[PDB]
RNA sequence: GACCCCAGAAAAGGUGUUGGUUGAUAUAGACAGCAGGACGGUGGCCAUGGAAGUCGGAAUCCGCUAAGGAGUGUGUAACA
């Protein structure tokens, strides 16, 4: 099955390309399967977003670079945990959709946190029970009006290092937005042009 | 009142380790045939057990 | 102080789970230690101290004298830091040179124990007694012999009764 | 109550079946000998696998009963009830004899019979499962499992006949095609080119 | 079967000089001298250019067995050259659940003493391998630091400490008290 | 804030329930509804799902308006009493109607296939009303 | 370990090494590592005090897809 498997890629491959004349070239980050589902739904009407494995894709396009030329300038591009996007939208929309619609991701254990988060003092509206993961991090805190009060403001994680289960099911509970990121345009291919 | 990140290092020591079943010998965790020549290399493992 | 935290932090939630709300027929419950209601020390050696005593001794140090106390504990514990070269408290983490300040709890109540109890525990006798003069606390014929853990004892009985 | 099966292991007498001489036979311990989907038809278990034997020895009645519920066990548990066919291919009709020691010695020493075994040759086979092609892995399994029970050395085998006849298999489909055999049940009978033309026109109608 | 040649080749940095004395490597940075013989093992061990400087590990008409001695020679050479550039670092952390674990480090980083490990009036005083320094972390509460040229060296001493706290008629896997290597570094972190 | 966090779910369904099942021990996090709430809760609850029926509720503060998500077990065993393409055609209109789908005959396929609790065949030879859906 | 009778060993094992048989994957990028994702109907049906992928009996489908089993194990009373 791998074999049909890999050949129904390339007729998929092979036709998208003969359809669309304008692609972007787009690096997907640490992004969920529910973030890609968000996106198709998002392009559904305009553009279709395709990914796959880069030796495939050179593969692809090397067999079709004579019935296609200039399509070669993609082959020193196709690089990291990068995929292709299909349109025929006007740039500007399509990327300013694409850099709209991220969704607030959250803060999962053991990874690297590009964005300083630091949580406020303010009444969290959790009862009086889950005191134990705020003791867990010494985050001092009393309870007032029946529930959780944090006495002042406290900074949680720094940004560029790893955060720890405590502090991620600790941001997990208080429902804030932590570190939240999408899939981000690497280059633009416009009919045999390459761009930021 | 060991916190949880110190009791995962004395845990890698002792308790996150494979056990034989004909000897009972400490392996690591990833084994799969026992060490010592008694056993004759079994690979006859068993998880060590939790306090859990 | 972390310790003593918890520990008031885990008495407050049970009180709040289970009993009434602050509405209730009784009020407010929960324990403070700036409102007085929780104290410290230990009962083996026969000294316990609480923050109203320590409170009166730094108004001493500085109707009006209740007030003055009862508005002291509120800076005496709490998430309230203190410079001593400065002299004066602050609600700053950070000095503005830079310098990391010491909680007022462990600054003026925790450190002058820390203090004499090491300083008895250490034989330091010169430190021993001028600590004993400098805080005033008087001992008496066939106490003032001793030295180790019985003094330790007798010298916190006659501070923090 | 049983000696060890090291004491009758090896053919040492000859063949002691149970007849008019031998009398007072205790049953054996094995009475059935096909179990699964007996009644499965001869193309629906298209894989036979075999357990051979490596040694000319006697295998009792007690091991082959043993065997027999130790293969059939992990074939229920990896092919369901109706997904294998094993038949034991070894009937305990030789009699072993027990000469009991509480005329005390040797004096008058012939025995008493004491149970049934089955002498096996090199290169007979003990037991068959049949079942689908893609169980061949459980049928391998269990034939090995069953192998414990068993004193000598045992191999485990995966015959080229189709299932339990004694056809090859890759031949199996366009004989049947050729009207060379007719499925009867779980196995299949061969017709001769020679007969009445009255059952060759009872064929092909 | 013998395979009749089976070479490997590690490369030297421009501030590492490697001399060869027959099987004897002379390992000599920034840091100190490091020396090692592999006489042990019938190897043929070469140096190559000027400015690349590569070390050679070659080992002809080999079965098995020494054929696994190839890597094993060059990746001790490896470790002398990161020891003799950055040094060999081992972080230990001291876990306990009620009794601290007192730690003072004596004559030059050469002896440790474990007071209270347990609770109890025994003292362990562990003597490190020469060339290894113990220290105690100004960055963290309970932490040692064994600092040394040789990671054989460090790391042994280090693991003299550990096996000096261990718990003994009880259940350890309730009973985790003990000092433990938390980390393994270098320094220079370069 | 809607004067209040209600959007908290529900799983009771079928008899009334009220008190026997979750909704006391659930109760206290608007703390108003109790046994009145939890009541006229289950009024509207009894028809449209007797199954679990899988629910959600926002609070009057007194009182408490009911939603019920169409869930593929309820409403096809509510639907039930064979094929019924015809009702379940219709009913692929007003349900959550997502499923991350491209075309509406998508849905009716996979709910097709979540009614094979064999109605597989008709999915694997679909070739009609693909498009009527949407 | 070391020579007919003959003077001591079996079943069963071994990721010790040596040879051999059969099969499978792979530059359309094997394997092993490190690094992300592992979804929606759906907490699928019947089971019950709670069984949400993971106590069990059966089913074993679908869209989205690069891929994701109505689930290989750990874990929770169930969740997480
Ligand atoms: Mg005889
Ligand atoms: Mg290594
Ligand atoms: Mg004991
Ligand atoms: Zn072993």
């Amino acid at each position: 099955d791998r074999a049909t498997w890999k050949s129904n890629y390339f007729l998929k491959i092979i036709q998208l390309l003969d359809d669309y004349p304008k692609c972007f070239i787009v690096g997907a980050d640490n992004v969920g399967s529910k973030q890609m589902q968000q996106i198709r739904m998002s392009l559904r009407g305009k553009a279709v977003v395709l990914m796959g494995k880069n030796t495939m894709m050179r593969k692809a396009i090397r067999g079709h670079l004579e019935n296609n030329p200039a399509l070669e300038k993609l082959l020193p591009h196709i690089r990291g945990n990068v995929g292709f996007v299909f349109t025929k939208e006007d740039l500007t929309e399509i990327r300013d959709m694409l850099l709209a619609n991220k969704v607030p991701a959250a803060a999962r254990a053991g990874a690297i946190a590009p964005c300083e988060v630091t949580v406020p003092a303010q009444n969290t509206g959790l009862g009086p029970e889950k005191t134990s993961f705020f003791q867990a991090l010494g985050i001092t805190t009393k309870i007032s009006r029946g529930t959780i009060e944090i006495l002042s403001d406290v900074q949680l994680i720094k940004t560029g290092d790893k955060v720890g289960a405590s502090e991620a099911t600790l941001l997990n509970m208080l429902n804030i937005s932590p570190f939240s990121f999408g899939l981000v345009i690497q280059q633009v291919f416009d009919n045999g042009s390459i761009y930021n | 009142i060991i916190e949880p990140s110190l009791r995962q290092l004395a845990q890698k020591y002792n308790c996150d380790k494979m056990i034989c079943r004909k000897c009972y010998a400490r392996l690591h965790p990833r084994a799969v045939n026992c060490r010592k020549k008694k056993c004759g290399h079994t690979n006859n493992l068993r998880p060590k057990k939790k306090v859990k | 102080y972390q310790t003593f935290q918890r520990i008031v932090e885990n008495v407050n939630v049970i009180i709040s789970t289970y009993g009434e709300g602050e509405s209730g027929p009784m009020g407010n419950i929960m324990i403070d230690p700036v409102l007085g209601t929780v104290g410290f020390g230990s009962g083996l050696h026969g000294w316990a101290f609480t923050l109203k005593q320590f409170a009166e001794m730094y108004v001493a140090k500085f109707a009006e004298r209740a007030k003055k106390v009862e508005d002291m504990m509120k800076k005496l514990w709490g998430d309230r830091y203190f410079d001593p070269a400065n002299g004066k408290f602050s609600k700053s983490a950070t000095s503005p040179e830079g310098k990391k300040l010491p909680r007022t709890f462990c600054q003026l109540i925790l450190d002058p124990i820390f203090k004499v109890f090491d300083a008895i525990m250490n034989f330091k006798k010169e430190e021993t007694a001028k600590l004993i003069e400098k805080l005033d606390i008087k001992l008496d014929s066939e106490d003032k012999d001793k030295e180790g853990k019985p003094l330790l004892k007798a010298v916190m009985r006659r501070w923090l009764p | 109550g049983r000696r060890p099966a090291r004491c009758y292991r090896y053919c040492k007498n000859k063949p002691y079946p149970k007849s008019r001489f031998c009398r007072g036979v205790p049953d054996a311990k094995i009475r059935i000998f096909d179990l699964g989907r007996k009644k499965a038809k001869v193309d629906e278990f298209p894989l036979g696998g075999h357990m051979v034997s490596d040694e000319y020895e006697q295998l009792s009645s007690e091991a082959l009963e043993a065997a027999r519920i130790c293969a059939n066990k992990y074939m229920v548990k990896s092919c369901g009830r109706d997904g294998f066919h094993m038949r034991v291919r070894l009937h305990p009709f030789h009699v072993i004899r027990i000469n009991k020691m509480l005329q005390t010695g040797m004096r008058g020493a012939f025995g008493k019979p004491q149970g049934t075994v089955a002498r096996v040759h090199i290169g007979q086979v003990i037991m068959s499962i049949r079942t689908k092609l893609q169980n061949e892995e459980h049928v391998i399994e269990a034939l090995r499992r069953a192998k414990f029970k068993f004193p000598g050395r045992q191999k485990i085998h995966i015959s080229k006949k189709w299932g339990f006849t004694k056809f090859n298999a890759d031949e199996f489909e366009d004989m049947v095609a050729k009207k060379c055999l007719i499925p009867d049940g779980c196995g299949v009978k061969y017709v001769p080119s020679h007969g009445p033309l009255d059952k060759w026109r009872v064929l092909h109608s | 079967m013998k395979t009749i040649l089976s070479n490997q080749t590690v490369d030297i940095p421009e501030n590492v000089d490697i001399t060869l004395k027959g099987r004897t490597v002379i390992v000599k940075g920034p840091r100190g001298t490091l020396r090692r013989d592999f006489n042990h093992i019938n190897v043929e061990l070469s140096l190559l250019g000027k400015k690349k400087k590569r070390l050679r590990v070659d080992k002809w008409w080999g079965n098995r067995k020494e054929l696994a001695t190839v890597r094993t020679i060059c990746s001790h050479v490896q470790n002398m050259i990161k020891g003799v550039t950055l040094g060999f670092r081992y972080k230990m952390r001291s876990v306990y659940a009620h009794f601290p674990i007192n730690v003072v480090i004596q004559e030059n980083g050469s002896l440790v003493e474990i007071r209270n490990f347990l609770g109890e009036k025994y003292i362990r005083r562990v003597r490190m391998r020469p060339g290894v320094a113990c220290s105690v972390s100004q960055a963290q509460k309970d932490e040692l630091i064994l600092e040394g040229n040789d990671i054989e060296l460090v790391s042994n001493s280090a693991a003299l400490i550990q096996q000096a706290t261990t718990v003994k008629n009880k259940d350890i896997r309730k009973f985790l008290d003990g000092i433990y290597v938390s980390e393994k570094g270098t320094v220079q972190q370069a | 804030p809607n004067e209040i966090k209600v959007v908290y779910l529900r799983c009771t369904g079928g008899e009334v329930g009220a008190t026997s099942a979750l909704a006391p021990k659930i109760g206290p996090l608007g703390l108003s509804p109790k046994k009145v709430g939890d009541d006229i809760a289950k009024a509207t609850g009894d028809w449209k799902g007797l199954r679990i029926t899988v629910k959600l509720t926002i609070q009057n503060r007194q009182a408490q308006i009911e939603v019920v998500p169409s869930a593929s077990a309820l409403i096809i065993k509510a639907l039930k009493e064979i094929t019924f393409d015809e009702i379940v055609n219709i009913a692929r209109q007003m349900r959550h109607r997502s499923l991350a789908r491209e075309l509406s005959g998508t849905i009716k396929e996979i709910l097709g296939t979540a009614q094979s609790v064999h109605p597989h065949d008709i999915i694997d030879d679909i070739n009609s009303g693909a498009v009527e859906c949407p």
